[PDB]
Formats: structure tokens, C-alpha cells, sequence
């Protein structure tokens, strides 16, 4: 098994992020 | 049935997720979401026993039985 790197999905600071997320 | 065809995209939780809120999908090592859009990477919603929400794409992988 191999474990990748990047951990969660990406979030920038447009198109993502609705009514703020945790 | 109708929107839903060509074999349904079904995902498996990888790591142990914590939610926040009801807002957010929590997701552990085994449980598996059903996919109801996926975007070209990034961030996929889903639905679960009694966890409806948001889930990350990193932290799952497409399970195919």
C-alpha cells in the first residue's frame, strides 16, 4: 500500500466553500 | 431510474473522517457512499445511513465489487 501525499480534496478560496465548511 | 444509469459511480471510504456538523458527511474505514455528483477532481457529494453531506475525493476511492 501506497499513501498519497495530498490529503483532502483541495479547497481554494472560489467555486468551493458554501456557507463555510469544517 | 432515469437521471440514474450506465452503472452508478460507487466510492469507498479510505481514512477515518470526522464531521462537523449534519452539513457535512461522515464517512469511516468500510462505510461506503453513493456518489450523486462528481465534478473533474475535487470535492464529491453523497449520501449515507443517516450522513448526508459533503465528502473530500482524496480521502476515498472508486470501490467496484
Amino acid at each position: 500500500d501506497a499513501t498519497p501525499p495530498p490529503v483532502i480534496a483541495p479547497r481554494p478560496e472560489h467555486t468551493k466553500s458554501v456557507y463555510t465548511r469544517s | 431510474m432515469t437521471d440514474n444509469s450506465n452503472n452508478q459511480l460507487v466510492v469507498r471510504a479510505k481514512f477515518n473522517f470526522q464531521q462537523t456538523n449534519e452539513d457535512e458527511l461522515s464517512f469511516s474505514k468500510g462505510d461506503v457512499i453513493h456518489v450523486t455528483r462528481v465534478e473533474e477532481g475535487g470535492w464529491w457529494e453523497g449520501t449515507l445511513n443517516g450522513r448526508t453531506g459533503w465528502f473530500p475525493s482524496n480521502y476515498v476511492r472508486e470501490v467496484k465489487a
